[PDB]
RNA sequence: GGACCUGGCGGUGCUUCAUAUCCCUCUAGAGGAGCCUGUUCUGUAAUCGAUAAACCCCGAUCAACCUCACCACCUCUUGCUCAGCCUAUAUACCGCCAUCUUAACCCUGAUGAAGGCUACAAAGUACGUUAGGUCAAGGUGUAGCCCAUGAGGUGGCAAGAAAUGGGCUACAUUUUCUACCCCAGAAAAUUUAGC
């Protein structure tokens, strides 16, 4: 697929209207291999549907989109990056779904279509959560998730997801 | 020799002589006079309310005297054929000073923030120009083209980006950008945001590089180099440049310089090494052709003393110092992926047109590889092709066939 | 070999800039041409340039200095600074030559004063 | 790996002031009418194309009921004179215009990279280039067409609309007309430069 470059860290200052080096407050994996090796080790994704969060200029969306996914929703909470990723969706038809929003918030439950819903005791029900957030949101993201499964609600409504 | 008199016949396909007049023949790619955006227009006199005055007059022709008349830089090889020729006249520090004599200076511009604004005033209105004519051969002749991407190598003051908007704007989605000089960088992304630091971007989509990207992996659907293979170094640089550019060319690669002996010079060097492909397996094995404006392959039968040059008149933008319309005389070469389109290719007028009585002076680069002056007149020739010369101009094509 | 690495005496008249035409230098030619009233300025103009021309390209080599081309009436007196370079019968050789030559051209009694030098007087170095 | 030297910082901010160019300040006009042009669109088979070559003879001027150019039709050609064309070429030369290129010595640091100032003074001194323009006050060649790029005739052609660029006129009461050359009589918003 043809896909748009991948920003550049000036790019990204421009955009987020800071104008300096200093003031980013933010570190980005700008870097298509590495992106590459932890979209590797998060398993086969071949017509999987992948719950992405924080993506922000979009270096996992890309790698994520390369392997051959059928559905990638993408939640982020920065207005300023949509439109980059956008474009990216324009170049993969149908891909990509953006929403904006909080992902200590938003609802994964009915995001997907009710006939991935598998058994608990089966295998992991071809939904995959795949993630680079701040430090700041991961820990309590990562803890409401273990509450989600030990409620097996949730993001696990459809059965035992993988998470990266 | 395309023009046999009592042989050659106009080419009547679409049964044009029929269905249409002679002024508007296939033929026909005259461009009537270019006006700039007037976002452009605008947004460049808006960047010069600083420093207008009437050093800025003397300032932007000083530069566009100097850029007319470079020479191509002396690669060594021509450097030491000069010295011992005038070292076996003499019979080595006698020899250098009439070296330095005799031979072209070449130095690199710094473009810095200052000779940036100069340049800007001085070729931007004259490299817009050229390249919306370049671009018109490629609409008129193939209407059925809508590009999706775009790069433009060597990207000063963004003339080809907002040509190609002017052109395929409702179908492009990505105008690469690339230059090495930050200032012009900065240049340019003012002009996009109507001539302030601060704004809306009039095309969406642009994305500015300082690097060139090298990689076969990502291919363009134009790409565009204008009046910057000039300011490369070396043979060497240049050589390496346009294998990149063709490397990552998709449908076409268009290529402008001045309309001088350097400026020719310089396009069938990058003409003949895009058609002798050397590279033994490429990953986009399809071969390439000249779309315009040679109807042949050959080599260029204008190279050994004359050169080849086109000229599209243009509205200045409105200075203290532009008054009366202009002329830019440019050279150009666009390079296609693929095999022509059929085999009928028509003779290229590459020199004005002069009407006399009952007569037309055309003088045509033909498909055979050679030049022919053509006196058409319409007892020899016939009523229709007389009439399709007469109306025919400086660059254009004539439909001639057998 | 490659390009980087291939990249004055005066006389008293080259010394000088026009401007001191009037205050330090002075004027070769010499005639009434140009005075108010006077007439064929431009011939003696045309005169001077074609003479100028014949004496360096009779002498090559041999003028040091420019011209002075002087008018008393009819007669054109050609006061020129030459070398000691050439052989004394050359130029008596040519000075008989040109005086015919340029009195038979230009009509009028043309007469030659050469001064030889042993070397070009230099004034200083620019 | 330890210590040191020259640095460059294609540097970045603040403080103070010199702070002229540009600001504020002063004078003057520059919107509107009427016509002529530059460019665009539309239209024609065609050129609202030109007068060392016509009307126009107040200023100017348009089409003239002129000739050349254009469109559609036709005629002649050994014609003029071993004819004739102004047809190209300075993208053939020349000429003319224009572009661009063309130090030494002496000290200090242990004789290391290296450094060298104090005035009531402490080492510092001495020609080419051009697909350039010009065939109007200039030339030397070179090519083309000669049953037509020559010579004629019969008709037609003489545009329409805008938005913007420029230009020409009249525009007054501190004016206008007469006598005089100044004591009389009658009339009625942006900019742009400039000191
Ligand atoms: C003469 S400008 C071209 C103008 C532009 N094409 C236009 O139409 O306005 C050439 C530009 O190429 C850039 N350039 C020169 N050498 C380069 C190089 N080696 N790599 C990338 N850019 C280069 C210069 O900085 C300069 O801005
Ligand atoms: S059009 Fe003909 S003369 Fe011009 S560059 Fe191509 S081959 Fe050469
Ligand atoms: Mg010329
Ligand atoms: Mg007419």
């Amino acid at each position: 697929c043809r896909l748009p470059p991948l920003p550049t860290i000036r790019e990204i200052i421009k955009l987020l209207r800071l104008q300096a080096a200093k003031q980013l407050s933010q570190n980005f994996l700008l870097d298509l291999r590495l992106t590459d090796k932890i979209v590797r080790k998060a398993g086969n994704l071949t017509n999987a549907y992948v719950y992405e969060v924080g993506p922000g200029p979009g270096g996992i969306t890309r790698s994520i989109l390369n392997a051959d996914v059928a559905e990638l929703l993408v939640v982020e909470k920065d207005t300023r990056f949509i439109p980059g990723l956008q474009m990216l969706s324009d170049a993969a038809p149908g891909k990509l779904r953006i929403v904006h929003g909080d992902v200590l918030t938003f609802k994964v439950e009915k995001a997907f279509s009710e006939s991935l819903k598998r058994p608990w005791e089966d295998d992991p029900p071809n939904v995959h959560i795949i993630g680079n957030l701040p430090f700041s949101v991961s820990t309590p993201l990562i803890i409401k998730w273990l509450e989600n499964i030990s409620c097996r609600d949730g993001p696990f409504v459809y059965g035992r997801t993988q998470m990266t | 020799a395309a023009l046999v008199p009592g042989v050659t016949q106009v080419d009547n396909k679409s049964g044009f002589l029929q269905k249409r007049p002679h002024r508007q023949h296939p033929g026909i790619l005259k461009l009537p006079h270019v006006r700039l955006p007037q976002a452009l227009a605008n947004g460049a006199q808006l960047l010069l309310l600083g420093s207008a005055g009437p050093t800025m007059e003397n300032q932007v022709q000083t530069l566009t005297s100097y850029l007319w008349s470079r020479h191509l830089p002396v690669e060594p090889e021509e450097l030491q054929r000069r010295a011992r020729h005038l070292e076996k006249k003499f019979l080595r520090g006698a020899v250098l000073h009439a070296l330095r004599k005799t031979t072209y200076h070449w130095q690199e511009l710094s473009y810095t923030e200052g000779l940036s604004l100069v340049y800007m005033a001085a070729r931007l209105d004259g490299g817009f120009a050229a390249v919306s004519r370049a671009f018109h051969e490629i609409r008129a002749r193939n209407p059925a083209f809508q590009p999706q991407t775009l790069m433009d190598f060597g990207s000063g003051t963004g003339s080809v980006t907002w040509a190609a908007h002017s052109i395929w704007g409702q179908s492009l989605r990505e105008y690469m950008c690339v230059d090495r000089s930050a200032a012009m960088l900065v240049l340019a992304e003012k002009l996009l945001k109507g001539g302030s630091e601060s704004g809306e971007p009039y095309i969406p989509g642009v994305f500015f590089r300082q690097f060139l990207p090298v990689s076969p992996k990502v291919q363009f659907d134009v790409v565009v180099s204008a009046f910057s293979l000039s300011e490369l170094p070396s043979k060497a640089d240049r050589t390496e440049v346009v294998q990149t550019l063709w490397r990552k060319t998709g449908h076409f690669l268009v290529l402008v310089e001045n309309g001088t002996k350097a400026g020719h010079s310089l396009l069938m060097d990058a003409r003949d090494l895009v058609l002798k492909g050397k590279e033994k397996s490429p990953l986009d094995p399809r071969p390439g052709f000249v779309f315009a404006p040679c109807p042949h392959e050959l080599p260029c039968p204008q190279l050994t003393n004359l050169a080849c040059s086109f000229s599209q008149a243009y509205h200045p933008i409105p200075f203290s110092w532009n008054k009366k319309p202009k002329e830019e005389k440019f050279s150009m070469v666009i390079l296609a992926r693929g095999s022509p389109e059929e085999a009928h290719r028509w003779p290229r007028i590459t020199q004005p047109v002069l009407k006399r009585p009952r007569h037309v002076h055309c003088h045509l680069c033909c498909p055979d590889g050679h030049m022919q002056h053509a006196v058409l007149t319409a007892r020899r020739h016939g009523r229709d092709l007389y009439r399709c010369a007469r109306v025919s101009s400086w660059g254009d094509l004539l439909p001639v066939l057998t | 070999r490659e390009l980087p690495c291939a990249w004055k005496p005066v006389t008293y008249e080259e010394a000088h800039a026009p401007h001191y035409i009037a205050h330090r230098k002075g004027w070769l030619s010499l005639h009434t041409g140009n005075l108010d009233g006077e007439d064929h300025a431009a011939e003696r103009t045309v005169e001077d340039v074609f003479l100028r021309k014949f004496m360096w390209g009779t002498f090559p080599g041999c003028l040091a200095d420019q011209l002075v081309l002087k008018r008393r009436g009819n007669q054109l007196e050609i006061c020129a600074v030459v070398l000691r370079q050439l052989s004394p019968h050359k130029y008596y050789f040519l000075v008989g030559y040109s005086e015919t030559l340029l009195s038979y051209f230009y009509k009028c009694p043309v007469r030659l004063h050469l001064q030889t030098v042993p070397s070009k007087v230099v004034y200083k170095y620019l």
